[PDB]
């Protein structure tokens, strides 16, 4: 009985698999697609920005007595040539690494669900039905106490085999249906964690650029008296 | 050829 | 005579700044505008895609199984807008006080750089006027040795006097442009300074909130056996 | 009344 409780949850989890999680990983995917177009155009007109800023440079360089303002004006360009380049690398661990593994899980999983789904109803229900039918053989003989005829007993050991088989091929169902379901989460987090390790190295990289060569350009226009 | 899990080898 | 050459040099200085350095501004300014026209799409799209990840946690949270795989998700949005915050604070360093501040200068130096250039021109030429017509004075009564009439000598007096105020004149002429030039590139390093200060804030922000919580992200998908 | 230098106040 408790049996047919667990079925139904097992039907559960894979329709909760199939109607929310693999359309939420579908919005989701689009989401980080929108990301990267945008963080496309943030990469872009940072080059403008930073170009523009090496011709202020330039104009500095070829003056008396501002050519060291140029020097740092072209650091301050480098420093982020540097950093962006360490955001390039974050960017494609978040293209090939992210969002390619999860279309091409996501693309498969339509059919392997259905599929699954599918031979775990047939195979419980094709259980419980040679289950009700032995019963119903033995509820016959049975019909027309601490007596068994020799046929009776065979049907009682038959009985019990089937019920046994069946018992164990719900609970057996029910972990399989909850460990496919985190496998799905696991691999979201697990391909979240290799982008997060690139964000860090990413940040970690712009702190030191920045620790070494900030002071220096807050000195370039102190008094000197 | 029954049908492959795309997430046979993720660790839980 | 090197005071021709000073003054011809001088007069190179505020036509670098009004025809060079003020439109490269200019053009600063716009790839400043477009840049942060793109870092507002980024921060939105950085919305989405964080949204549909808390999604995924809601899901993740309400399984068996799965619990704190939602926790996880739930903590790397959050990490992120943390992180996304410590941005939109560079951000308006970006915009209140380097790209307004520049604007506002660049709008007010077109009338002072074209009103001081010809202050200079004018009074040079003004003194350079009196000073010859001194001398064709002198000339012409020294015309028609070591012996001087009390008019020759006030003459003398005179040029020397008028020599002396053209040379001085020109000479912190001089001194004032290339002063008006680097005045205008340490602003511009200045508010890239303060911009830098924020970015470095932003970038260390980020190493160390993720520093803190992903080894912990690391493990929640691990064998544990 | 002479035009205000934008940049009067700017230490270098």
């Amino acid at each position: 009985s408790r049996s047919e409780e667990m079925h139904r949850l097992t039907e559960n989890v894979y329709k909760t698999i199939m109607e929310q999680f693999n359309p939420s990983l579908r919005n989701f995917i689009a989401m980080g697609k929108n990301y990267e177009k945008a963080l496309a155009g943030v990469t872009y007109a940072a080059k403008g920005y930073f170009d523009a800023l090496v011709k202020m440079g330039e104009l500095a360089s070829e003056s008396q007595g501002s050519k060291e303002l140029g020097d740092v004006l072209f650091q301050m360009a480098e420093v982020h040539r540097q950093i962006q380049n360490q955001l390039e690398e974050m960017l494609k661990s978040f293209h090939n690494e992210l969002l390619t593994q999860l279309e091409q899980k996501v693309e498969l999983d339509s059919r392997y669900l259905s599929a699954a789904l599918k031979k775990y109803q047939t195979e419980q229900r094709s259980k419980g039905d040679a289950l009700d039918k032995c019963q119903a053989e033995l509820k016959k003989l049975r019909k027309k106490p601490q007596k068994y005829s020799d046929k009776e007993l065979q049907y009682i050991d038959a009985i019990s085999n089937k019920q046994g088989e069946l018992e164990n091929y719900v609970s057996d169902g029910y972990k399989t249906a909850l460990t496919e379901e985190r496998r799905r989460f696991c691999f979201l987090v697990e391909k979240q964690c290799a982008v997060a390790k690139n964000s860090a190295a990413y940040h970690s990289k712009g702190k030191e650029l920045l620790a070494q060569k900030l002071p220096l350009w807050q000195q370039a226009c102190a008094d000197p008296s | 050829g029954t049908v492959q899990n795309p997430y046979a080898d993720v660790k839980t």
